[PDB]
């Protein structure tokens, strides 16, 4: 069970990150996390 | 037709039996309308030839 | 069972459709059912990915080979049903048409049994890491000097 | 059972959808016949994922067959409902229709309790993990030396 | 594929949005097919970042090439479909019509797999921090007295 | 790209807005187009906030040289899009009309897009505070006396 079992990190859907994946990639050279927010046949991202 | 002049594909219905009274001469399908349409309606009989109210679910 | 080519399967979309069977008296144009080929090639090719994606067993058609249409597709007896009736939903747009909650619903449920098998197949468990011990239960593991997991 | 045949399936769907049956005054078109066939055909194997899915003992009518229409369905009588509602729900798109919602209810009910009997038959429970202990109460396994269990 | 170049684009978007086809009776006009294009070419570079963005194998056009079309798009076989979905949406405005909600999803869907597979390979882990030790275990950095990992 | 002035961005957004385009019969004034072009250079400044806003690379024009329309925006191949649809989105209610519901979407998703780079590169970390000490491990920084981080 401990080894064998998938850790705790966030879901994410790939155009919620789009552009921005090496923000979360564990290094610290940034102050906060940036999250893509439009689509261009939706208009807005779904929030969840 | 789809232009005025030119028939398509034929189909044969039965419009008449002996001795019966209630037919319902009826075609299940027509096709898609592209631009125009018309229907021919050709009969071949030795009988009489009694037709009204054509009728069509457009949709 | 009847449905062999991609020609059948655009035939068979369009009788779904309404726009065209065996039993009308206006058809479409053969250009109009190579463009509707087209489409289910171009959908198909979305679907499988590369071989990263959904897998059905369909075939490809070469430009070699004059025409697509009149190829076997290749397809297995259970994924006709789920093919056809997306390739319906997907050429409704072009006849300024909208397929039925019918049709919708079977599509979707035809692509989930398409993908299920191959979800079934895909959902493998990662090896031990390479940081865990085999454990002294392992006899046989111990007495040739295995006492790590290998990984990767 | 009256109902024996592909035909008197399709005969039946066409009659609960009111295309073509004797409350009306329609009779039945043999094109209609065929694409339906053909629809059954079609639904039937995308059910039957070849043994993974729902078990109806249907008979699927090979090539060399000419005619589909006249085969027997090889169903048994608590099957004949479910398919055929079904295939009246699938096949009502053709005409541009939509299915009652009663007969929407009949063919999800029908196909619930076609699965019924093949869903208690495979919930199964996994044999014992290979690494227990047969325990000590076993005197034949302990004597034996069956001190685990096999597995898989 | 059949759909090897920028008009094939063009007149799978126009067929798409029923603009221009054979199963409508209208024939596609090059002042609609050069707007078409210069959308197209809009859309990949916005799309394609310079680099940061859907890489989708696309080709630009040079201006040393007089006309933008008949140059093959470069795309691969399984990016078309989302490339002329969007592509229809986005030039529907232009004759002021409305991509119908089976378009709309398609382009998404399309979009959301043309970047599935370059999120997966830019999903990266960072390299260890520039003031963690190596540990005591690992022999090669205990040889090379790497008690620290080089970070960046 | 084919788009390389502010006249042709400004024609651009005529044509989506679907007023005005090469195969339109009628056509709007010049002094229409540079209240356009002035719309245009008005929002770019409104973007471009002294440089403390959306970086672009816009080049605006300047009075010695009389025609505003005419020269190359400097825009780059992947700002074009995003740049005409919000230009076509602010100069719909001059011709007493609305941007669709597309175009709207199109645009958020270009300026998204126009200023996530810059966002990236603005997302910076401050340094140290001056009253944080830099440990003694810092062996560098502890023999030349630098006990503390500089402060700025």
């Amino acid at each position: 069970i401990v080894a064998r079992t998938p850790k705790k990190k966030p879901f994410f859907w790939p155009e919620q990150i789009a552009g921005f994946e090496h923000m979360y990639d564990g290094n610290d050279d940034y102050p906060y996390y940036l999250l893509n927010r439009t689509d261009e046949n939706s208009g807005d991202l779904p929030t969840q | 037709t789809t232009d005025g002049i030119n028939y398509g594909r034929e189909q044969m219905i039965e419009q008449n039996e002996p001795f019966v009274y209630d037919k319902r001469v009826l075609w299940k399908r027509v096709g898609r309308i592209r631009r125009l349409i018309g229907f021919k309606l050709r009969v071949i009989t030795k009988s009489p030839v009694t037709l009204s109210g054509c009728q069509i679910r457009l949709e | 069972m009847q449905i062999k080519t991609k020609g059948d399967l655009v035939r068979a979309a369009l009788r779904k459709l309404g726009v065209a069977s065996d039993a009308t008296l206006t058809d479409v144009e053969p250009q109009s059912m190579q463009d509707a080929v087209d489409d289910l090639e171009a959908m198909m090719a979305e679907w499988y990915q590369d071989g990263k994606g959904i897998i059905t067993g369909y075939v490809f058609s070469d430009d070699e080979n004059p025409p697509a249409e009149g190829d076997d597709h290749g397809l297995r007896s259970s994924a006709v049903s789920a093919v056809f009736h997306n390739l319906a939903c997907r050429i409704a747009p072009d006849y300024a048409l909208e397929a039925t909650a019918k049709i919708i619903a079977t599509a979707k449920y035809g692509k989930e049994l398409l993908y299920k098998q191959t979800a079934i197949s895909r959902a493998k468990r990662a090896p031990y890491p390479s940081r865990m011990p085999t454990g002294s239960g392992n006899s046989f593991a111990n007495l040739n000097e295995w006492h790590y997991f290998p990984g990767e």
